[PDB]
């Protein structure tokens, strides 16, 4: 099963 | 330079922005609901382990 990942935006939008 | 890579627990919500592009509210693996952030579509990734495609073959 494939892992979910993503690049985090800095600064962040909540 | 594109942003630090982190594992995703799940996609919590989805939306379209003012420019008509898709954004995803991400639940980050190891973090709670307060740390949930809206990420642009191109920031999402699918990861896979390297595989030996021959092991999977079925004989009969």
């Amino acid at each position: 099963l494939a892992t979910k990942a993503a690049r985090k935006s800095a600064p962040a939008t909540y | 330079a594109s942003g630090d890579l982190y594992e995703v627990e799940r996609i919590v919500d989805k939306r379209k922005n003012k420019k008509g592009k898709w954004e995803y509210l991400i639940r980050w693996k190891g973090y709670g609901s307060t740390e949930d952030t809206w990420e642009p579509e191109h920031h999402l990734l699918h990861c896979e382990e390297f595989i030996d495609e021959f092991n999977g073959l079925h004989m009969s």
